[PDB]
């Protein structure tokens, strides 16, 4: 198998409700009818992880050597940008949102005769 | 002339204790709103500005009695009174060495979508900590002695009890006395009207009128937070940096550079907490308003204050503005660099290069790299594209982290006296300002405020490890609070204040009358 | 023009400094109230409703001139130009510009370039002997700050109304 | 009173230069049309009182004053057979209580006291400056094509008579001295 493979953004005209583009309930109140407060989660490595830390980073013959990032505390500092963007692109998968990185790709590629 | 049985010229060291801003017209071009400066062109503190915070607090001292206010700093009004007895001169600021005015940003965020709000960004320039002016103050006395009430002024400058200039709520403006001497002239006499000439005066011992008189501090309730951060703390510098494009505020404080979170930044996050509660248990919904409407909401408008604004509201003529009852201090680190070390780091330009041995000499472990990384830790992020991954064409930014800087306790100042006077003295109706008030602690302390730059991106969560309450003259039925806290959920305070306070919040939740409408 | 050993010099001296202050202040924000001005001093241009460059790009080149407080700090910005002009697609967020790279360049680099822009008589603004040359040199750094403040303001409110239609 | 009054027989003759401006068309010797005018000042002064010295303190650049203040009150249809027809328009009270009116009108100001402030100082400026201020301003704030006198939206100065002059001014000065019981 190829290491990469796409799961299809369908296109949303049309698309109504929770899942459909809506104005967002923002920040103002809690509101009566939706749900707010602290989830707790647990996250477990199934294959080893690679935290690179790119300050701490060496060079040698323009070849890069990365260790592992470390917290004050001296344990891997998993950060939370990394799970979040995790999460986000899984939630847009799942939920099929706008993807909220598109480059600007507005260029024709190119390519070979054969 | 005015007959003068002394002149007492009355004069010591006044302090920055926290960054001052004394307005001038306004507007600079460097900054939106600009320091008063003399015409040498150097700042200064007016002596109308200094003049008017002095004779404020004798007014808060005297309990608003005009009749004893009057006279000593004058009148026009009546017949037998006319000019000011104390007079106050202009004081130059001399600010420490190598320091300079700091500009300080601002921003208001939107409470609907938690961003920015358009147009409202504008910044400050502020007298860094420590900057020193001279006291300048002449009394003219025509009875004997010295007023008490005087002398209780300059106890309370001694105690550094009188803010001056502008955001006094905000961080800024509070001052400290030092080196206060006292000369007399007895001008009412041949060997005194010399003296004034000649002579230079003769010394009085402060120690000795100091020992006559108690100082009478208002009523306040002052709150300690201390606190560690348990994600990156910071609020982002004014600007983007070289080798690392977010880079930590700092400030001077003397001989060394700190970070720091303005009292802006802590008062502004415990207002929109506030006012969140407030909404929802109204249910009253933020998104119509615009801003400056947003903010204006119960009980908050008496803590943290409201905007100047007359209204015709029933063909009389009223100003909605009050000054903010709260006020918050800037909280520093406790690491500190000198000026030119921090200098380091902001003009590094390779983040493995160059910006190594700044950081090692920055943290204090200018030999051992795996420890500076402890304190400040630089990130690099990506935005990964969506439908290739790798990273978005542009999308490589880098963050100091300030993963170890330890903090000192953040100082909130509750002026009860203030609240007092906006409920027109009903002792009953502070329940729910201070039921309000606890609630906001106990999401402080519950991770529910976070705080500074990057709130949803890997920053700004901080542990509480303990609430100190520390009132001075409370009214009894509040003295209760007079305690330190180590549980979040306010365990520590006294049930049967915690039901009271639940009572008299429960019933004005009931009706959520504007507080202060007598 | 008062002489320069004249007692009161260093009076006069600050009396100068006001009134070139005001009059530089009020010259840019009269060249700042039209395009073509705007567009020579800094090559900035509105182009329907885009800007050239985003007003993003502005303030980031502002920011790094606040730093400017004197002609020594100079190093500072065209630090900041030379890293930008250095990043293949930074630099092409000022294409579309009328040379805008340089025109902030020379601002910065040419000494005589901001007094060439706001071309005020300072002859009735000025009354120490020597005074002209002095107070240029010490109020350059400010006249630039002040001049690209006023430029990228009117630019803004000016892209406010293109936007609004 | 013996002060304020020498003001009103100073303002009575701004008021009754109307008296040369507004004619009846080919009279001889020209005879005045009959025309009403105001002139009014509202003092803020405890001594000093001189006309002169009072309208050409707003008089700031040689090619602009900052008043229009001999006003007519008489109605734009009696006037439009006079030579100077023209002239009594851009002089007609109407368009000062129009604009008082606007700077009134509102549940928060139209245009803010605010803003009022911003544009009454860049009035002192020269005219380039001053209408730098407004073209800052002239978008924000819709109300504002009211108050332009160009043509254009872009300037608070109207050309007259080579001179530029305003009524924005007058309508600040003004604004609170137009109460009436009806
Ligand atoms: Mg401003
Ligand atoms: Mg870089």
């Amino acid at each position: 198998h190829n290491p990469y493979n796409f799961v299809p953004a369908l296109p949303r005209d049309g698309i109504t409700g929770d899942l459909g583009d809506c104005a967002p309930a923002g920040h103002s109140y809690y509101h009566g009818d939706k749900y707010s407060g602290r989830i707790a989660v647990k996250l477990t490595t199934v294959t080893p992880l690679l935290i690179p830390d790119a300050s701490k980073e060496e060079i040698n013959n323009n070849h890069k050597t990365y260790p592992v990032r470390i917290g004050k505390d001296g344990k891997p500092y998993l950060p939370p940008t990394s799970i979040k963007g995790m999460l986000r692109s899984a939630y847009e998968a799942v939920t099929n949102s706008r993807l909220a990185v598109f480059e600007d790709h507005d260029s024709r590629l190119a390519y070979r005769m054969p | 002339a005015r007959k003068v049985t002394t002149r007492w010229k009355i004069t010591g060291t006044l302090i920055a204790e926290t960054p001052l801003h004394i307005g001038g017209v306004g507007g600079d071009a460097d900054t939106d709103l600009a320091l008063a400066v003399n015409g040498a062109g150097e700042y200064y503190v007016p002596g109308t500005s200094l003049a008017g915070a002095l004779r404020g607090w004798m007014t808060q001292l005297l309990n608003n009695d005009e009749s004893q206010i009057k006279d000593l700093w004058g009148d026009h009004l009546d017949a037998k009174r006319g000019a000011s007895f104390v007079i106050v001169d202009d004081a130059v600021i001399h600010i420490p060495n190598n320091a300079d005015v700091e500009i300080r940003e601002g921003v208001g965020i939107d409470r609907h979508f938690g961003t920015a709000a358009n147009g409202f960004k504008y910044s400050r320039a502020v007298i860094p900590k420590g900057s020193k002016f001279k006291l300048p103050l002449t009394f003219d006395s025509q009875d004997d002695g010295l007023p008490n009430a005087l002398i209780q002024l300059l106890c309370a400058l001694e105690a550094g009890d009188i803010r001056l200039g502008a955001a006094k709520t905000r961080g800024l403006g509070r001052i400290k006395l030092d080196d206060l001497k006292l000369k007399s002239f007895a001008l009412d006499k041949p060997e005194g009207i010399f003296s004034a000439l000649l002579d230079q005066g003769k010394k009085l011992d402060w120690n000795q009128l100091k020992a006559n008189v108690t100082y009478q501090s208002p009523p306040y309730l002052g709150i300690s937070i201390t606190w560690n951060p348990k994600d990156p703390v910071m609020v982002k510098a004014e600007g983007d940096g070289l080798a690392i494009d977010i880079l930590p505020l700092v400030s001077q404080v003397g001989s060394d550079v700190r970070f720091v979170i303005p009292g802006s930044s802590i008062k502004g996050i415990l207002r929109t907490q506030a006012e969140r509660i407030i909404r929802t248990i109204c249910q009253s919904n933020g998104s119509e308003k615009n801003f400056l409407e947003q903010l204006r909401i119960n009980l908050v408008n008496e803590l943290f204050g409201s905007a100047s604004l007359s209204q015709k509201q029933n063909g009389k003529d009223i100003d909605l503005g009050k000054i903010g009852a709260l006020a918050v201090n800037d909280c520093f680190s406790s690491l500190s660099m000198t000026p030119d070390q921090w200098k380091a780091v902001e003009n590094a330009t390779e983040m493995t290069g160059n910006l190594q041995p700044a950081l090692k000499q920055a943290t204090g472990y200018p030999n051992n790299i795996s420890q500076a990384y402890k304190v400040l830790q630089p990130a690099m992020h990506v935005a990964v594209d969506r439908w290739t991954g790798g990273a978005a064409e542009g999308m490589l930014y880098s963050v100091l982290e300030p993963i170890g800087v330890t903090w000192e306790p953040i100082q909130v100042h509750l002026d009860i006296a203030r609240l007092k006077n906006y409920y027109h003295g009903k002792e009953e109706k502070l329940k729910p300002a201070i039921a309000l008030l606890l609630l906001v602690l106990r999401d402080l302390a519950n991770k529910k405020i976070p705080v500074g730059y990057g709130t949803n991106r890997g920053m700004g969560t901080i542990t509480v490890s303990q609430i100190t309450l520390n009132g001075k003259a409370l009214p009894t039925e509040l003295e209760p609070l007079n305690k330190t806290m180590t549980c979040p959920n306010l365990t520590d305070l006294d049930e049967a204040f915690r039901q009271d306070l639940s009572t008299a919040w429960k019933e004005w939740i009931a009706d959520p009358i504007d507080l202060c409408q007598q | 023009p008062l002489p320069t050993n004249h007692p009161t010099q260093d009076y006069a001296r600050l009396i100068e400094k006001a009134a070139w202050r005001e009059a530089i202040q009020n010259k840019a924000l009269a060249l700042a109230s039209s395009r073509a001005k705007r567009e020579e001093i800094l090559g900035i241009k509105i182009m329907g409703k885009d800007s050239q460059p985003t007003m993003t790009q502005l303030g980031g080149f502002r920011s790094v001139l606040k730093r400017l407080h004197s002609r020594n700090n100079r190093d500072i910005v065209t630090g900041y130009l030379t890293a930008l002009e250095q990043v293949s697609n930074r630099k092409e967020k000022w294409s579309n510009t009328s040379q805008g790279l340089t025109k902030i360049r020379n601002l910065v680099t040419q000494e005589n370039l901001i007094w060439n822009h706001l071309d005020i008589d300072f002859s009735p603004l000025t009354i120490t002997q020597n005074g002209v040359n002095q107070l240029k040199s010490e109020l350059w750094a400010e006249a630039v700050r002040t001049l690209v403040d006023a430029i990228i303001r009117g630019h803004k409110r000016d892209l406010e109304k293109a936007q609004e239609n | 009173f013996s002060v304020a009054y020498t003001l009103a027989e100073r303002l009575i003759k701004s008021a009754k230069e109307v008296k040369q401006k507004v004619t009846v068309t080919n009279s001889s010797p020209i005879t005045p049309f009959p025309c009403s005018a105001i002139d009014f000042h509202i003092l803020y002064d405890s001594s000093g009182i001189d006309f002169d010295r009072i309208r050409e303190k707003l008089r700031p650049e040689d090619n602009t004053e900052l008043y229009n203040r001999p006003y007519v009150v008489t109605a734009a249809e009696n006037l439009s057979q006079a030579q100077g027809y023209e002239w009594s328009q851009a002089h007609s009270l109407q368009t000062l209580a129009d604009r008082v009116s606007y700077l009134r009108s509102e549940g928060k100001s139209a245009l803010p006291s605010s803003q009022s402030h911003a544009l009454r100082t860049a009035l002192y400026l020269e005219k380039n400056e001053a209408d730098a201020q407004y073209s800052l301003i002239s978008q924000r704030y819709k109300i504002l094509k009211n108050f332009a006198e160009d043509g254009e939206n872009k300037s608070l100065f109207h050309l007259e008579n080579g001179k530029y002059v305003t009524r924005f001014l007058d309508a600040l000065d003004a604004k609170d001295f137009f109460a009436n019981a009806n």
